[PDB]
């Protein structure tokens, strides 16, 4: 075989590149940032109709001001979330304040390359980390198993990512309202999803300065789905 | 937890217009026994610093070895070891202060009181104290042990505050130091007549004087003193 | 048996105004009945408009200040040069102190600066990390002399409005920087008279939105 | 580094099997057959010694049957050296239980712990598994007489009658044929010997190539006795059932 | 081929392929330039984005008030090495009350990278660094390679198409070295240097990253509208 | 210590050791979980190539983790014991610190977390086991049924099956289970569970185990005759 | 210190003084001895100020982590046991804490737990903790009924601290009141003993031992 | 903590434990239950150092409950007592020992006999017809030596126990605020509410 922390001749870590392929197999997750808030949406993708879809937890709270969506080997995300929550609460204990979204993301990304021959392999999951702080306002971050993170105005990850990203390139502008962003996530999710989009196989969430991080009910999302279909038929 | 065995008494020092002076006697006491007489308690580091040490002598010799090793380590991969990147008095002090406080924090102190005297690269006079507790302080005059009680009062009559430093020459300053050493010989029961003195000047550099003796002593009045009160013969 | 602690004397004093805050401290350093230094500062600018003093055992005091100054430095490195607020500094200092709960730093710590609304702030700590924001605090050897005077003159305690039959209290109001410095100087001259470990010099650090200014005054040297 | 020479003993095949466990079982299938039969009034343990030499000291020998405590014994199939490592552990474990609770260890608890040790060698540590299969015969006041088996995988199961080692397929068919629930010890003795006699790879079954043991309540009133048969006692029981 | 499985193996010609593959990760990285005069030292860095919706990856990191670096290659490895430098600079300050010499900073990075090239299990660092600083012997510029090799220079560049800027600085050597007591002109020279490594793309306001340190200037970084002056 | 990374990514982005652990689960005897309106039923296959077994003492397929939660599995039997033991210890630890028994979701999340840890720890292979965890939360009458697998992912199911020929019985349950109206009684739930196993098993003799869990720590295992009555009843209705 | 909390018809009353001492030196008159853990949980502080302050804020962090992990507010029992198990680990090391964890949840209702630094943990309806606890007990016990109104219960809690503040030399400053209902805790003001004592004396006719 | 008593009669074991929890000059609580159910037919009362008592009791409880789940079987009172003794015997030579004294009352379902075990903090175990810990024994043992018979009923045992509590309430210096009484027999554990 070969070392876990081996470089390829092109100058890339084999295991990191292979974990990126695992993330492409994962279910779609989309995030859009506005001046009124950040929206996070995911494809649930139940493997069978007998599976109770509401138990599929792919959007997750880290703190009141920071939320998180995932894609790939979702079991690997549990210890990443556990670390993120501890990092956020610990910082509040040490400094009597909310922790910056960027600093939280950096702390999570420090776990990424702590593998070798530390854990035995990289994480097989990508994260979208959304939040708000007083300094840099509403933010969206894409955290990879390479240990790298980019800030985004909008970002899609998972199987339908390259198609959804191209759509986000055209649709995003700096004056998007929160409502406009909610519909835009639903619209783009419905396009790339295999099965038909409804309130049971897709989930929305947002983070605002005022109300913090909230996962939407299936009743609330269902109305936004109905509002979306009506608006597309109206021209 | 320690107890000091072979010990050295006072170390005294002061600033003057162009530099600093420091002095200490050559005795190694073993309790009340004045055991060793050839002990050098002033240790030069480079050509710009002198470290004066009182207290336990075994711990003094350990500190000597550390400073000796510090000079060696600083020279490693350092083309400017005898120029811009030479050891400053402030570097040497901060290192010792760090060690002293770390050792007290482990409940195993170096049983010493230390005065680092020197001149910085920009010409500024350096004079700072540190002891077994890790306590540090600076003053125009500094002294340890009995020196703190008897020398400082005499040296402060010459340099009482900062503004008195430019007004104090090396001749006046050395005179005060030598006088203080005489007073300590009169009054400290663990002092010796023989001592060393060091001057670090910003112009003339390091001058190390060995085998000095206390002299011009007043003892003649003793012949007139008879009995302890009523006795006449 | 080796005693790892010592007492270096001295006293410190912090007062907060509307848009400013002062942190004063005498410059005398002592052991037993000897003076070590007539000018050894123990009030320090730590950056981010935070001034700090840790009075008592000077070795522990210097160690703490050194560690906090370093904490400010790493706060910038880890959080994109964000300004460390006075409340966040206070909480951080609690953890520094309580970290040595079973071998304490033998010091009374006071920090001063401006809060996030621009208003003057003073925080005070016990040796093991308990803290509290106050308008007023004296610390150190002469704390017991100065503190009751501050209660009377800063917070107008035991003072009633004349002619109101001791029914209406003297109303609380912010003091000007001029009035506060008068109280600091009088507090230290009084402390110098009656406490042997206090004297030589007074160094005040004033903190406004414009930065950190210094003022020095002579004290009696006996 | 050393990665080059690692066999990776604790991994799955593409079919979801543990290579080393499967190969250890293949090793055990060449070891001398051991049979356990549980009756209503006792248990029989019978085992065939591996091709004996005439100059082997037979009376002062122990290869197949080992005593764990006064109430529990085991029949071994595989590497003897490996079995003795596990037997000493099991003996110690029984004494730890007795020391802790002042009661003799229940059979299953002892079996589970020994099986858990085997399991560990298949999941972590990078070492080869123990090439051993046990038949546990024992008694306690909860379940009475009990037969168990464990193998290198660390999986264990309970039985009325069971065989391990060589020719288990043929042996199990014969036991399944003649076994019934109301059976006595003396009948089970006869079944055990008859089964070995037909499944053996040898020409004829003799006293010098066997190890035999019973666990009866045939002591005096409400107590259990372990009988590890002597050579002459095996010679007599072989004549008494008409095999020689 | 057969000798690139790990860092502990030499090839028949005496090469360490894993170290060479780590060197290859630097060549894929975005260009960054370093240059100095006698009074100041300047870093210029071309930042890279994932797409138009993403931010631009930050290339420059501060190590102390008088020292910092720029990176090219694996960013997490730069974070590890910069953190180590921050600690070493800090150790020098707390223990010796002494600003760490830029030359010692280089020696420490060399020795840390080396240990990862002689032991089983580990891997070489996959990043190159340009360290600038002002200490007791004036301005300095260092080039770090993850093989362990550290080199002091007047000017240099690393990353993709770094040869263009490196040639320019080799021509301009006599000019920019004497830009003393003039920060803006030394930056202009560094901005013109990195421009020789551009293809199809030009220097924009959220693309360019400049850092400076000098005699009466702490290590500071300029981004956004603060670099609009130099376009 | 043995450090080797056994579970690693392949070029296509798969962790083969985790996927081969799923094959071990596919080899294991079938296990099924069906939850009704006021109960959950766990059904388990037992292979009949083993006669001369002693069923008194042989390890049962369904294990009590606490008085209110049960765990069945498919895959390697030895591996399952390790998970069951850890789960039982965590169950008592939760009662000790929180002063309340575990929820079924919490217990599942723990067991799933253990399984995940063995997929990115050095020197260990993944568990060749998938579990069905069923029960009722303290002071709650809503039935709970969860599934875990070697990778570490877990989820809730109205009804689910695992093990060999599980795709056949899952097919059966998918058309025979109504979400709008789950089995209203214990009898209905057991019958649907037995029916589903009869699609795969062979004979309804000593091949099927059934365990019924009801609210407030009410768990009981059915005997041969009790199960045989369901088998006899189903076959007579089938001939139509 | 003097702190109390009692259970009654309309929920829980929590009352504390605000003094801090170092020997006979009155160090502060304005200390916050109630810690707000969440909108439904309170913690009281008596003993070592740093010990209490540090570990009860730490307790709040552990309670926040519970509701993030379990998607549900922590029980009063579980919250009190985190603190009691923590101090039990430090038993003998010299921690000094007398605390009361008060709050409401659906499953428990209004609940009070006494927790101290030698590891004692007790559920109960009435507790007084601190150097002046006995003085508070004297007034509280002799006037306590389950059927007290919210208005009367608030006053009795206030009056009990005042009683202790007066008699106990190491209690005083001001009274901080809290009321805990099914909807959460409600703050009922800071009451300086300087004015409160005379106001109570005049209106109630009590404190006849004092020169009027 | 202070008063814990135990009486084994013909068909049951009766445990009585004081309700008071005192710290300093204050009785903080007068309804404290100083006992834990280890298994359906085994009950343990405890007394000693504050904190240690409950921590130890609940730790034992957790271990016995763990055993019960693992084996689907109830340990005999004798087996439980031996486990408890060993834990205390380990503890006494630890850095900080458990300062807890216990009584274990159980009904052995296999023997159909009640059993009472007295174990002190050193790990000193004895099976007894009647037992006590602390200063209680100095009054109750002599009293029970006189009035106890081995063939008594549960009702006779409760009257015998009332006689002990009355004597303690008369001659003990401290107010222990009465006792909580519990009975262990073939049908399990139940509490007497009016004592
Ligand atoms: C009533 C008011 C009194 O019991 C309450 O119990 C309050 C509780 C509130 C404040 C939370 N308790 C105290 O005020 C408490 C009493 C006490 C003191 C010491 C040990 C245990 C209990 N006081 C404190 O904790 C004070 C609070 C300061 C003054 C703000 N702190 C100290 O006394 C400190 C730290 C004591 C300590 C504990 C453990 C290890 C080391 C130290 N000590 C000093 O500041 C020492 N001294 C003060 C006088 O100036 C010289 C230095
Ligand atoms: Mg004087």
């Amino acid at each position: 075989d070969r070392g876990v922390s081996t470089f390829s001749p092109e100058g890339r870590l084999f295991q990191v590149e292979y974990s990126l392929e695992a993330i492409k197999l994962g279910s779609t997750a989309i995030g859009i940032a506005t001046k009124e808030g950040v929206v996070l949406g995911v494809e649930k993708r139940a493997t069978s109709p007998l599976l109770e879809s509401d138990s599929i937890e792919k959007i997750v709270e880290i703190d009141r001001h920071i939320g998180c969506a995932m894609s790939g080997l979702t079991a690997d995300a549990r210890s990443m979330i556990e670390h993120a929550r501890t990092a956020a609460v610990t910082h509040n204990l040490y400094y009597d304040e909310d922790i910056n979204v960027e600093s939280l993301t950096q702390s999570v990304c420090d776990l990424a390359l702590r593998f070798g021959e530390l854990m035995s392999r990289p994480f097989g999951v990508a994260l979208l980390i959304a939040g708000h702080d007083a300094d840099d306002g509403y933010q969206l971050f894409h955290a990879e198993p390479s240990g790298t993170f980019y800030r985004y105005n909008a970002k899609a990850i998972g199987s339908g990512s390259e198609g959804a990203q191209a759509e986000l390139l055209n649709e995003w502008h700096s004056s998007l309202t929160l409502k406009e962003a909610e519909l835009l996530v639903l619209k783009i999710l419905k396009q790339v999803m295999e099965e038909k989009l409804d309130e049971n196989n897709a989930q929305l969430s947002c983070i605002t300065k005022q109300d913090g991080f909230k996962i939407y009910d299936n009743e609330k999302t269902a109305e936004l789905i109905k509002e979306l279909k009506e608006k597309e038929a109206a021209e | 937890t320690q107890q000091p065995i072979v010990t050295g008494t006072s170390v005294i020092s002061m600033k003057y217009d162009n530099g600093v002076i420091i002095a200490a006697d050559n005795l190694g006491s073993y309790g009340s026994l004045l055991r060793f007489n050839g002990v050098e308690r002033l240790i030069p580091v480079g050509d710009n610093t002198v470290v004066g040490i009182s207290g336990d002598i075994s711990d003094m010799q350990h500190i000597e070895r550390l400073l000796k090793d510090l000079v060696t380590e600083n020279a490693y991969d350092n083309p400017l070891a005898d120029a811009e990147e030479a050891l400053e008095p402030s570097y040497i002090f901060e290192y010792l202060a760090t060690v002293m406080y770390q050792r007290r924090s482990k409940m195993n102190p170096l049983w010493n009181a230390i005065i680092v005297a020197g001149v910085q690269s920009n010409g500024d006079q350096f004079l700072r104290y540190v002891n077994l507790l890790g306590v540090t302080y600076s003053s125009p005059t500094l002294a340890t042990g009995f020196g703190a009680h008897m020398a400082n009062p005499l040296l402060r009559k010459v340099v009482d505050r900062e503004s008195d430093i430019p007004k104090t020459t090396v001749q006046v300053a050395e005179e005060a130091i030598v006088n203080a050493m005489r007073v300590l010989y009169y009054r400290d029961a663990r002092s010796s007549r023989n001592f060393s003195l060091a001057i670090i000047d910003k112009n003339t550099g390091l001058t190390f004087k060995k085998n000095l003796q206390v002299e011009n002593m007043k003892w003649d009045f003793a012949k007139d003193i008879k009995g302890y009160g009523t006795q006449k013969i | 048996q080796f005693n790892p602690y010592g007492d270096n004397g001295g006293t410190i004093l912090g007062i907060a105004g509307e848009d400013f805050a002062v942190l004063a401290g005498d410059t005398r350093n002592i052991t037993d009945y000897s003076i070590n230094s007539r000018y050894e500062p123990k009030v320090f600018d730590c950056g981010d408009n935070i001034v700090m003093s840790a009075n008592g055992f000077a070795a522990d005091g210097d160690a703490l200040v050194k560690r906090f100054k370093n904490s400010v430095k790493w706060y910038h490195f880890d959080h994109n040069d964000k300004k460390l607020s006075i409340n966040s500094a206070a909480r951080n200092i609690q953890h520094l102190l309580y970290g040595k709960r079973f071998f304490p730093y033998y010091v009374h710590t006071i920090i001063a600066g401006l809060d996030e609304d621009g208003k003057g702030a003073v925080y005070s700590f016990d040796p093991v990390g308990s803290y509290e924001r106050e308008q007023c605090r004296a610390g150190g050897a002469a704390a017991s002399l100065i503190m009751p005077f501050l209660d009377n003159q800063v917070n107008f305690k035991n003072q009633y409005e004349p002619g109101t039959n001791g029914k209406v209290k003297k109303p609380l109001k912010y003091l000007s920087v001029e009035e506060v410095i008068k109280l600091v100087r009088d507090s230290f001259t009084s402390a110098t008279e009656r406490h042997i470990q206090v004297g030589d010099g007074l160094e005040i650090l004033i903190v406004t939105k414009d930065g950190v200014r210094k003022e020095f005054y002579e004290l009696k040297r006996d | 580094g050393s990665r080059r020479y690692d066999s990776r003993t604790t991994i799955f095949s593409p079919e979801g099997r543990l290579y080393q466990v499967e190969y250890a079982l293949e090793s055990i299938s060449h070891a001398g057959t051991a049979i356990g039969i549980m009756a209503s009034d006792g248990i029989v343990l019978a085992a065939e010694r591996k091709v004996t030499s005439t100059l082997l000291e037979q009376d002062t020998s122990t290869e197949k049957l080992y005593k764990l405590n006064d109430k529990i014994a085991v029949a071994v199939a595989g590497l003897t050296a490996d079995a003795e490592i596990l037997i000493n552990t099991a003996r110690i474990h029984a004494q730890n239980y007795l020391k802790t609770y002042n009661e003799d260890i229940p059979v299953e608890i002892l079996v589970r712990r020994l099986s858990d040790i085997k399991q560990g060698y298949t999941q972590h540590g990078g070492l080869r598994p123990f090439g051993v299969s046990f038949i546990y015969a024992g008694y306690d006041d909860r379940y009475g007489y009990q037969l168990y088996t464990s193998n290198p995988s660390g999986n264990y199961t309970g039985w009325k009658a069971i065989s391990v080692g060589a020719n288990t397929s043929a042996a199990q068919t014969l036991l399944q044929m003649d076994y019934k629930d109301d059976m006595k010890v003396d009948d089970a003795i006869e079944l055990a010997l008859k089964t070995l006699s037909k499944t053996t790879d040898s020409s004829a079954l003799t006293y010098d190539r066997l190890e035999f043991a019973t666990i009866r309540k045939g002591a005096n009133d409400g107590e259990v006795y372990q009988k590890i048969f002597k050579p002459q006692e095996i010679k007599d029981i072989l004549v008494k059932t008409g095999i020689t | 081929n057969n000798y690139d499985g790990d860092t502990v193996t030499f090839s028949p010609t005496g090469r360490l392929f894993q170290v060479e593959y780590a060197l290859e990760a630097i060549k894929q990285g975005s260009v960054t330039v370093g240059l100095r005069s006698n009074t100041h030292a300047v870093l210029v860095a071309l930042k890279r984005n994932a797409d138009e919706l993403s931010s631009y990856q930050k290339k420059i990191i501060k190590c102390d008030e008088h020292m910092g670096l720029s990176l090219a290659g694996l960013a997490p490895d730069a974070r590890v090495l910069s953190n180590y430098l921050r600690q070493q600079c800090n150790y020098s300050s707390l223990v010796f009350n002494r600003k760490l010499a830029v030359e010692r900073a280089g020696h420490l990075l060399c020795d840390k990278a080396q240990k990862n090239t002689q032991s089983y299990g580990g891997r070489p660092y996959g990043v190159g660094l340009l360290i600038i600083g002002y200490d007791k012997s004036g301005a300095h510029l260092l080039e770090f390679q993850p093989s362990g090799n550290v080199t002091e220079l007047y000017g240099t560049a690393i990353g993709a198409r770094s040869q263009g800027a490196k040639t320019y600085l080799e021509r301009t050597l006599d000019t920019f070295i004497k830009i003393d007591g003039n920060p803006d002109e030394l930056i202009k020279a560094g901005v013109e240097a990195i421009s020789q490594s551009l293809r199809d793309e030009s220097l924009t306001v959220d693309n360019l990253s400049i850092a400076i340190v000098g005699k009466d200037t702490p290590f500071t970084i300029y981004d956004g509208e603060a670099v609009a002056k130099y376009i | 210590g043995y450090d080797r990374a056994l579970s690693i990514f392949s070029p296509d982005g798969h962790i083969f050791q985790v996927e081969y652990a799923l094959e071990a689960v596919k080899r294991g005897t079938c296990a099924v979980g069906v939850k009704g309106k006021n109960c959950v039923v766990l059904g388990c296959e037992r292979r009949s190539t083993l006669k001369l077994q002693d069923t008194r003492i042989t390890p049962s397929k369904v294990s009590k983790i606490d008085s209110h939660v049960v765990l069945s599995f498919s895959g390697l039997n030895a591996d399952s014991r390790i998970l069951i033991e850890k789960a039982r210890v965590e169950a008592q630890s939760h009662r000790l610190t929180l002063e309340d028994p575990v929820t079924v979701e919490y217990l599942t999340r723990y067991v799933a977390g253990v399984q995940q840890r063995y997929t990115q720890s050095g020197g260990v292979r993944p568990f060749g086991v998938s579990t069905l965890i069923a029960g009722f939360d303290p002071r709650d009458d809503e039935p709970k049924l969860y599934q875990t697998e070697p990778s570490g992912i877990y989820s809730s199911w109205s009804a689910q099956t695992i093990g060999r020929n599980s795709k056949t019985v899952r097919e059966f349950l998918e058309k025979n289970y109504d979400r709008k109206e789950p089995p209203a009684t214990v009898e209905e739930c057991v019958k649907l569970t037995v029916r589903s196993l009869l699609e795969v098993v062979q004979t309804g003799a000593k091949n099927i185990e059934i365990t019924v869990v009801k609210p407030d720590s009410d768990i009981v295992a059915l005997s041969s005759e009790e199960i045989n009555q369901y088998v006899t009843q189903i076959e007579q209705e089938k001939q139509e | 210190t003097t702190t109390l909390a009692f259970r009654f018809q309309g929920g829980i009353i929590v009352a504390v003084d605000s003094r801090a001492t170092a020997g006979n030196w009155v160090a502060s008159q304005t200390v916050k001895k109630v810690i707000e853990i969440n909108p439904f949980l309170l913690g009281t502080m008596a003993g070592g100020s740093a010990d209490c302050q540090f570990w009860e804020t730490w307790l709040g962090s552990q309670c926040r982590l519970h509701e993030l992990r379990e998607k549900e507010r922590i029980s009063v029992a579980a919250a009190s046991k985190i603190l009691s198990n923590l101090v039990y680990q430090y038993k003998g090391a010299g921690l000094s804490m007398g605390t009361m964890i008060c709050g409401y949840t659906r499953k428990e209702g209004p609940t009070i737990y006494y927790v101290d630094s030698d590891g004692t943990r007790l559920k109960g309806d009435i507790f007084c903790v601190g150097s002046g606890q006995t003085f508070a007990y004297g007034v509280l016990d002799s006037n306590y009924k389950w059927d007290l109104s919210v208005e009367d219960a608030l006053y009795l809690g206030k009056r009990s601290i005042l009683a202790a503040a007066h008699r106990d030399a190491y209690s005083g400053g001001s009274v901080n009141l809290y009321h805990v209902t099914e909807d959460g805790w409600i703050y009922h003001g800071n009451h300086d003993v300087g004015e409160l004592f005379w106001k109570v004396k005049e209106e109630e006719g009590s404190f006849n031992n004092v020169i009027g | 903590m202070d008063i814990i008593l135990g009486i084994r009669v013909q068909d049951s074991v009766i445990l009585a434990s004081s309700k008071a929890v005192t710290r300093g000059i204050s009785v903080l609580k007068d309804s404290d239950d100083k006992t834990r159910q280890l298994s359906p037919h085994t009950l343990m009362s405890f007394a000693g150092e504050a904190g240690d008592t409950v921590q130890f009791a609940e730790y034992i409880q957790a271990n016995i409950q763990l055993y019960s789940i693992r084996e689907d079987y109830e340990l005999s009172p004798q087996a439980v007592s031996s486990f408890v003794r060993q834990e205390l015997a380990k503890s006494i030579r630890s850095r900080r020992p458990y300062q807890v004294n216990v009584l274990i009352g159980g009904y052995d379902k296999k023997k159909n006999k009640p059993e009472l075990y007295q174990i002190d903090y050193l790990g000193t175990k004895v099976e007894l017809p009647y037992g006590a810990h602390g200063y209680s024994g100095f009054y109750t043992f002599s009293l029970l030596d006189h009035h106890y018979r081995p063939d008594m009923t549960t009702e006779e045992g409760l009257d015998l126990l009332k006689l002990c509590v009355q004597e303690l309430e008369k001659r003990m210096p401290m107010d222990f605020k009465g006792v909580i009484v519990k009975i262990v027999d073939k049908d399990g554990i139940r509490q007497v509410d009016d004592f």
